């Protein structure tokens, strides 16, 4: 029904439709088991028509159990022993069953004779699409609204506290974004119509990512889970000074942050550049200014925070420098950061190295511009030096002794004098 | 000016390549940019010859520069190889193997060539005969403008990786797979090959012409061209140029390959018919025939593997590559196991004739590695057969056709028995003998 709707169905329902659902989950786990053992045995070389379609059905309605259990789940826990650990334990079990057949189907359909990479990309696209809108559907869970006042995803688009998420929500996140990057690959190397979701379709690969577009706003949804998994992360790493650790929501945002940037922001198509163009928001910008405040105020922690930071590094300078956003983004930007050059409070005289890397990338290609074109002084430097000037000569004033962390780091010294060159 | 500028160059023709020297280099190669690729006939030599030198140099070891340098020398060996001119101070060759080392560890160029490059570097004449804050500025800029990886794709060995990718990249981003693969298609000696192997498909026939000894000595004595040509293709395919596999792209692809599998075939056919019919020339002929033989057979399993593992072709168009090199690789073996010693070869002063007219002095360690290679087709083709009397599949990439048509096609080419019990005997009655 869902692929012949356009459409994407789960129903847990309210708590209590998930408690029906749920209780029934041993035979669901022993039937996947069999499923998978069976699947194992070399019963799938001659892949015919009919047996292709025959085991991609079979293989992406696991993938739909897997989603649906996980989606019941999350459910539960924002609704709210040994049975609840058994619970959670056969959940985990099933989801990782449904991947594991998951990925046996596609390598088997991969390496065949008679199936080649048409039928891959196909297949690659039809589980993309199921875990992009399963995660989609979860991330938009209400925590009391909409759960107590409900006692599909068209409706969900048409009528339009992240306390959901989890392990689960965390490995579905992995393989969506792997099966990104593969199809995004891809595309690397005239406004038609969505990619056919079938097996035996053909279709170009700008063909399956406009689909996957027309199914799902991306950019928002990826900068959601972005945000959703740092700030579980943080909050899990606070408390404790598979759940249980935070390297893992770590690593996924920073995964996620490295898929958008080597397939977005660095891709050479115009299509795909023009879509990046226009699905920036100031709400994202103000969600990276939260993300920069948070890991430049929390400092260096550990390995996975150093690579985490080295991905915000890379995406924040990426997305500086390759021209797609438009200067009101970059002013907004800079004033949610508070280091706005047109600000009209005293100068913070500190700061903080993220934040002043940005800033100064910002202010040297503007300065490089106007000099290659032939603009005179750009106003913003002008500005920022005669604010600095001013907040330093109140200080002065003042006699004020400030902290080690308060005033003038040597860096941003430093910035300002190759400013005051150009 | 420019004697400053190879001075570098000229100073370690006779050593090493100091750290000191690099960037210099790159900023003056980055500079002459908007000249390189626009010069006059008589500069050319000395131009080619300073690229030459500057790409072995980078390739025996900031890296926005070296990589925007590479790009340069790449671009301008790419038209270069498009072009070619009479007065290139190196040729085609050396222009692909520059290209591949540059994309490699460095192991093409040698000495031998370096001296005479050099050489040609004292005696060319300069442009403008040979017989600090201004560069970190440069570079700061470069580093602003542009971000740098580095960790989206011990130390040693992921320098050359990042280098590699940098350097592959760039290549990719002028398109230089399209002018590759053309220039490989057009080549002055597989035209021919090219062409018959058109004919023959679109014939539905096969065609071998070493004809009698005398033709056969006549494709003789040219062996040496095809022996560099083979080499410089299969160094062109060897590099990564074949990802985008459209349906024309495909068509290309397996015309260059098949038709080499075809020169394969008429090499060694020509040196059975010359061992039937009968010092350092003749083995330095065996030597090369050998030589061009295996290079064919490995440029076939390349494309081979390619095809396969391809993300836009799949396993209908891999049976059909199968499908065409077992033809080939029987119809020949058939043909050369059908010599006659003597009467035919006198009285001679294709496959159809003989069928319709219708003493194992050949053989040889040619015709065992073809029989090798057809049975591991057939092998491969039955294998896929194991798990109407309609018409043979079609000879070709895009074709559809199930494996009995294959094998059915196969079997009204040639008669497939009687060949193989023929190889048998002739093989084993060689082995005792």
């Amino acid at each position: 029904d869902a692929v012949l709707a356009n459409s994407f169905f789960i129903m847990p329902a309210t708590v209590a439709d998930a408690t029906a659902v749920r209780n029934g989950f041993h035979s669901l786990v022993i039937d996947v088991t069999m499923a998978l053992d069976t699947l194992s045995l070399p019963v799938l070389e001659p892949l015919n028509p009919s047996r292709l379609q025959d085991v991609t059905v079979l293989s992406l309605s696991c993938l739909y159990a897997g989603v649906s259990v996980a989606t019941c789940m999350a459910i539960l826990h924002v609704g709210s022993s040994s049975k609840e650990d058994d619970y959670e334990s056969d959940a985990a079990t099933i989801v990782q069953k449904c991947l594991e057949i998951y990925d046996m189907i596609g390598q088997a359909i991969s390496s065949s004779r008679r199936a080649g990479g048409e039928h891959y990309q196909n297949f690659q696209l039809l589980g993309a699409w199921c875990l992009l809108n399963s995660l989609f559907l979860i991330l938009n869970l209400s925590p009391t609204a909409l759960a107590d006042k409900g006692k599909r995803v068209r409706d969900i688009l048409s009528r339009t506290g992240h306390q959901g998420f989890g392990v689960l929500s965390v490995i579905l996140a992995n393989h969506a974004i792997k099966l990104l990057t593969s199809l995004f690959q891809d595309l690397q190397v005239t406004d038609g119509p969505p990619a056919a979701l079938s097996i035996m379709a053909q279709s170009t690969s700008i063909q399956r990512i406009q689909r996957l577009i027309d199914s799902v706003p991306l950019m928002n949804l990826l900068l959601t889970l972005l945000s959703t998994s740092y700030r579980k992360a943080c909050v899990l790493q606070r408390q404790r000074k598979s759940r249980k650790d935070p390297e893992l929501f770590l690593g996924l945002a920073s995964n996620i942050l490295n898929f958008i940037t080597s397939s977005m922001l660095n891709s050479r198509n115009n299509f795909i550049r023009n879509y990046l163009s226009v699905s920036l928001s100031e709400h994202h910008m103000a969600t990276l200014a939260s993300i920069i405040k948070e890991v430049d105020k929390d400092g260096l922690k550990g390995s996975s925070d150093e690579e985490f930071a080295a991905a915000l590094y890379h995406f924040n300078h990426s997305l500086v420098t390759s021209d797609l956003q438009s200067p009101n983004l970059q002013n907004t930007l800079l004033q949610q950061l508070g280091v706005a050059p047109f600000s009209e409070g005293p100068w913070p005289l500190y700061i903080h190295p993220q934040s002043l890397s940005v800033l100064s990338r910002l202010l040297l290609i503007w300065q490089h511009k106007a000099s290659a074109q032939g603009d005179p002084d750009v106003p913003e430097c002008l500005k920022v030096w005669d604010r600095f000037l001013s907040t330093m000569k109140q200080n002065a004033l003042q006699g004020v002794v400030p902290s080690e962390t308060e005033d003038l780091n040597v860096e941003h010294l430093q910035m300002l004098l190759l400013i005051f060159h150009n | 000016g420019w004697e400053v500028a190879v001075r570098p160059l000229l100073s370690a023709s006779y050593s090493a390549f100091e750290m000191k020297e690099l960037p210099q280099l790159v900023a003056s190669v980055i500079e002459s940019e908007s000249e390189i690729l626009h010069h006059e006939k008589q500069y050319e030599p000395f131009y080619s010859s300073f690229v030459a030198l500057s790409t072995h140099y980078i390739t025996t070891v900031q890296l926005q520069s070296v990589a925007a340098a590479c790009k340069v020398l790449i671009e301008f060996s790419l038209l270069r190889l498009e072009n070619p001119d009479e007065a290139c101070a190196v040729s085609q060759k050396h222009l692909i193997l520059l290209i591949k080392g540059l994309c490699t560890g460095c192991s093409r160029l040698d000495r031998t060539e370096i001296i005479t490059f050099t050489a040609m570097m004292k005696s060319a004449k300069l442009p403008q005969t040979l017989s600090r804050q201004k560069e970190v500025q440069m570079n700061f800029l470069n580093q602003l403008t542009s971000v740098f990886n580095p960790r989206t794709v011990a130390s040693a060995i992921k320098t050359k990786n990042v280098f590699i990718a940098q350097n592959v990249a760039s290549l990719q981003e002028l398109g230089g797979s399209e002018k590759l693969l053309r220039v490989c298609l057009n080549l002055p000696y597989f035209l021919r090959y090219i062409n018959r192997f058109q004919d023959a498909v679109l014939a539905n026939s096969f065609f071998i012409m070493p004809a009698t000894v005398a033709d056969a000595t006549a494709v003789r004595n040219g062996f040496h061209s095809l022996v560099i040509d083979v080499t410089m293709a299969l160094d062109t395919l060897s590099l990564p140029v074949l990802e985008p596999l459209n349906p024309s792209r495909l068509q290309d692809v397996t015309v260059l390959s098949l038709s080499c599998l075809y020169a394969g075939v008429s090499v060694a056919t020509c040196m059975a018919i010359l061992h039937v019919g009968s010092s350092s020339k003749e083995d330095d002929y065996e030597s090369d025939a050998a030589t061009i033989v295996q290079k064919c057979l490995e440029i076939y399993d390349m494309i081979g593997q390619a095809i396969s593992s391809s993300r836009r072709a799949g396993g209908e168009h891999y049976q059909n590559f199968q499908l065409l090199g077992a033809w080939c690789l029987l119809n020949s073996l058939f043909l050369i196991l059908n010599l006659s010693p003597t009467a035919l070869a006198d009285k001679g002063k294709r496959v159809r004739d003989i069928l319709s007219r219708t003493g194992h002095q050949g053989f040889g360690v040619l015709s065992v590695i073809l029989a090798n290679h057809a049975i591991k087709l057939l092998t491969s083709l039955f294998q896929d057969l194991q798990v109407t009397d309609g018409p043979p599949a079609a000879l070709s990439i895009m074709a559809q056709s199930t494996s009995i048509q294959r094998i059915q096609r196969l079997i009204d080419s040639v008669p497939l028995m009687n060949l193989l019990l023929t190889l048998l005997s002739t093989s084993y009655r060689k082995a005792c003998v």
